[PDB]
């Protein structure tokens, strides 16, 4: 979310 | 190792997939997460638990998974997605 991970 | 899926969302929006990966998390971008019927059957080959690694023109700055994130974000409504097995 904040770090750098992510969901499309 | 690379398979190309080519996956163009329009009007509708979001994709359908997930990601986590990269120098933060000591791993590539890897699928871990797809809704059924979601651009793993939109893009008839999209599927978790293969190895991503690039996107629109393999893609996939080392950083973060963000790193996708701004590659897949900015890039355009076709996803394009380069896949290793791992």
């Amino acid at each position: 979310e904040e770090v750098q991970d992510t969901r499309l | 190792g690379i398979r190309k899926v080519l996956l163009l969302k329009e009007d509708h929006e979001g994709l359908g997939i997930s990601i986590t990966g990269g120098k933060e998390h000591g791993v590539p971008i890897l699928i871990s997460e797809i809704h059924p019927g979601q651009p793993a059957d939109r893009c008839g080959g999209l599927h978790v638990g293969d190895a991503i690694l690039a996107v629109n023109g393999v893609n996939l700055r080392d950083t973060k998974h963000k790193e996708a994130v701004t590659i897949l974000s900015q890039q355009r409504g076709e996803i394009e997605f380069e896949v290793v097995y791992v």
